[PDB]
């Protein structure tokens, strides 16, 4: 029952040897501030990827 | 009232690369900036800050607090104390407010859903169905912010009436993005907003059950 | 120390899946 | 190549025996299934919810014991309060580690 209980996909062509998928996320913060402020928090981002055979 | 703010940086080569690849960075950074403000507001409402002297929902002095016997002791679950405590909390609001206010909402941790699912000793219906049948009009809902109310892991339940004349949260200024201030081959975009917190106006319409 | 590798490079047999995954951060 | 049961980054739950020596416990199965359903929802924070369950073909016999004083069975009540989930049995779960260790997939 391997094929019945798990999904079957057809993206890969016969000649491929590998495949790859990517993910992303985010990072940031905030603070309670007063006027005449020069210190302010910053944000950024980052990704990654993984492979198969 | 109070005020919040944060910012983010970006260069020119990053902008040009984002345009030519269909994956901008500015949108992601702005989304993070807005998410940060929303989460800070939520933290102010549900936990409060000590140095700024902000009181959370669970630390208001003049509200009704009821210590409870554990709905789940070690591992055994007690369906029958939950109903008794909920009915007592419902009766308390009406008795104290002398008929003006009645409970309309309940908020439980997302394990008490499992607790209130055991079948009644007789028949097939659960305790939740009988409670709704005998207490029509009250809506039950669960949130995940009620499992660590003090910071040492003690769940709690809130029974209250929702009306803008009994409690309120206000945001006098929404999330704004000031125009970018350029530097040598890069920019800096500041953001700011304002918030007030949660104020209870007639602190006799909320009942907190501690220790569930 | 010469070059001996084959005709086809590793990027001519490679597929990048269409979907990408993004993490969720509920406000509350 | 990593199998389904040997993958590192999956959630594993150690369970008390549903059939100890020869006695059957029909109340631990419901508790463990509910806990396993809850873990996925809590960790994925509402994006992902369990939809299928795969049990050994003898715990299927276990989950057929009738309620102590009712007409319904444990499976019927579980399905009534957990609508949307389909339960099925496969013979590949009767030996996971190679030394006789059954398992359940949610």
């Amino acid at each position: 029952s391997a094929l019945r209980v798990f999904p079957v996909t057809t993206e890969l062509s016969p000649t491929d040897k590998t495949f790859e998928y990517m993910t992303f996320d985010k990072v940031g913060t905030a603070q309670i501030i007063a006027d005449y402020t020069d210190d302010l928090p910053l944000v950024d981002a980052l990704g990654t990827s993984e492979f198969g055979k | 009232v109070f005020r919040l703010g944060n910012a983010y940086l970006i260069s020119i080569d990053e902008i040009k690369a984002g345009q030519a690849t269909g994956r901008p960075l500015s949108t992601r950074k702005a989304s993070a900036c807005q998410l940060a403000h929303d989460q800070l507001v939520n933290r102010l409402v549900f936990k409060g800050s000590a140095p700024h002297k902000i009181v959370s929902v669970f630390n208001h002095p003049n509200i009704t607090k009821i210590t409870s016997g554990k709905w789940i002791d070690v591992s055994t679950m007690k369906p029958e104390t939950a109903e008794a405590e909920l009915t007592q909390a419902i009766e308390t609001i009406e008795t104290i407010t002398r008929g003006q206010h009645r409970a309309t909402n309940i908020l439980i941790p997302p394990s008490m859903r499992k607790v209130l699912a055991i079948r009644m000793p007789e028949t097939t219906m659960s305790y939740l169905d009988y409670f709704k049948s005998q207490n029509s009009g009250i809506e039950i809902d669960s949130i995940a912010e009620l499992e660590d109310i003090d910071g040492a892991g003690t769940k709690g339940v809130l029974v209250y009436e929702k009306n803008p004349m009994n409690m309120s949260i206000e945001i006098p200024e929404a999330f704004n993005m000031l125009p970018a201030q350029p530097k040598d081959l890069h920019f800096k975009v500041p953001c700011t907003s304002k918030c007030t917190g949660l104020t209870i106006y007639r602190p006799m319409t909320i009942v907190l059950i501690t220790g569930v | 120390a010469a070059a001996t590798m084959g005709i086809w490079t590793a990027q001519e047999l490679h597929r990048i899946k269409s979907q990408s995954y993004e993490e969720d951060y509920p406000v509350g």
